[PDB]
RNA sequence: CGCAGAUAUCAGGAGGAACACCGGUGGCGAAGGCGGGUCUCUGGGCAGUAACUGACGCUGAGGAGCGAAAGCGUGGGGAGCGAACAGGAUUAGAUACCCUGGUAGUCCACGCCGUAAACGGUGGGUACUAGGUGUGGGUUUCCUUCCUUGGGAUCCGUGCCGUAGCUA
């Protein structure tokens, strides 16, 4: 799972300042990290459906946050996107 | 030859009753059952069969040289203690009782229900 | 001098009774360990089986913790399980 | 590292003059991984609940460790593949 | 089935499914469902602090995914149970209950189908609306021993009784 160490790393890079958690940038970054790890897990475990549901939920809220940020400021949107390497 | 002290196994079920004498090691000397007593089919669940069977086997063990017995019981038996009374009537000393009816830890599937 | 209930006299008692009991935090304990079999032998019968909560008093937390310990103990033969 | 506490039971044919170094021969592999806290208890020659391979007693032993998952697994593997050990069981000291 | 030496009993070994007492109006899971034990990997929920963004929320045609059991396919394995099926017995006759036996199947891996009384026969989200009573979890203050179904308040989930209200 995610530790305080990893979270503070990601919040040091993507966090607006040292306190922010509600930053959509930070939130999206953490979710995508979590999802990369979980996908590595599901490489082996093709059958952990109870975990795949969590995966889908996280994808849902990820795209919601992206959708919010694009509603607000597409510059910031694509900055974050190119910064994380997503396709959307 | 002979053995002065040994052990006894008593298997009482719904449709039959049977006993066997044996050393504590596992070597039988003598046994009896309701089929050798003479009853047949459906009569031989009653405790009277237990009386007669245990009595005959105890006398056989008296013959082969037994005087004291360890007693081990097993199964649904209407006439367990009936057989016990028959044994202690036959002239034998009750060593130790234990109600080891074999219970499993939720293992092999039993059959279905009847009606 | 006083009754088991109608305890209008002392503070709210730090004592246990027949309905109420939390027997481990109460007394009879060092710590929940599958090592200490003399303690685990108290939550059984002579036939080796395990007690219930409305017999003992434990919370489900302690109950399940202790049962798991017991069961590990029977696996490592530190405790006489019921058998032949 | 993760803390663990291992149990082992052994035949009485061994002796307390052999117990500790015999195990440390294995546990050096872990000591050269973490500088791991090894801490042994020995309270053996103790009668059993029931016989394993017709042994009325065993030489119980408890082994506190702070190590890693791979190392505990490989330890278990070497011990179970050994000719001497009856049992071994592995339990985590921590919350889970 | 035995009378070619059974049943029983004992010593040992081989073996594969299910894992008593904990365990029940009790916990988790969106639903299906979920307990032998240990390790690994991972998910969700609850409470408190309420530091952070600042309405980003709810629903959702279509659509995708999961989904009891029985079934299907390739492979493996196969103790017990047991569709079919054979016999016995009852029966007016019994292709059925009952008895003896017993194949596919139940089990494992990988894929399929995608249904049920899949039921709380109550779609989801939200605010207010008399209470009492047990109960699981976590906070917290007082008689305070402060080792307590302590007691009270509070939050979440779960059952019983019961007002107004509502319903043929």
């Amino acid at each position: 799972a995610l530790t305080a160490e990893q979270k503070k790393e990601i919040l040091g890079q993507y966090g607006l300042h040292d306190t922010d958690t509600g930053s959509p940038e930070a939130q999206v970054a953490l979710l995508t990290k979590r999802i990369q790890d979980l996908t590595e897990h599901l490489k082996v475990h093709k059958h952990d459906h109870h975990s795949r549901r969590g995966l889908l939920l996280l994808v849902g809220r990820r795209r919601r946050l992206l959708k919010y940020v694009a509603q607000v400021d597409v510059a910031r949107y694509r900055s974050l996107i190119e910064r994380l390497g997503l396709r959307r | 030859k002979n053995v002065p002290h040994g052990a006894a196994h008593i298997k009482s079920t719904f449709n039959n009753t049977i006993v066997s004498i044996t050393d504590p090691q596992g070597n039988v000397i003598a046994w009896a059952s309701s089929g050798h007593v003479g009853f047949k089919g459906s009569r031989k669940s009653t405790p009277f069969a237990a009386q007669l069977a245990a009595e005959n086997a105890a006398r056989k063990a008296q013959e082969h040289g037994v005087k004291k017995v360890d007693v081990f019981v097993k199964g649904p038996g209407s006439g367990r203690e009936t057989a016990i009374r028959s044994l202690q009537a036959a002239g034998l000393e009750v060593g130790t009782i234990s109600d080891v009816t074999p219970q499993p830890h939720n293992g092999c599937r039993p059959p279905k229900r009847r009606r | 001098m006083m009754a088991v209930k109608k305890s209008r006299k002392r503070t709210a008692a730090t004592e246990l009774k027949k309905p109420r009991r939390n027997q481990l935090e109460a007394l009879g304990v060092t710590t929940i360990d599958y090592k200490d079999v003399a303690v685990l032998r108290t939550f059984l019968s002579e036939r080796g089986k395990i007690r219930s909560r409305h017999v003992t008093g434990l919370t489900p937390q302690q109950q399940r913790q202790v049962a798991t310990a017991i069961k590990n103990a029977r696996e490592m033969a530190l405790l006489p399980m019921a058998g032949p | 590292m993760r803390p663990y506490e291992i149990m082992v039971i052994l035949d009485p044919t061994l002796d307390e003059r052999t117990v500790a170094p015999s195990l440390e021969t294995f546990l050096n592999v872990i000591r050269k991984d973490g500088g791991t806290v090894d801490k042994v208890d020995i309270w053996g020659r103790r009668r059993l609940a029931y016989e394993i391979a017709k042994h009325a007693e065993g030489i119980y032993a408890v082994i506190d460790v702070k190590a890693e998952p791979a190392t505990v697994s490989e330890l278990d593997r070497q011990l179970n593949l050994n000719e001497s050990v009856l049992r071994t069981k592995v339990l985590r000291t921590d919350k889970h």
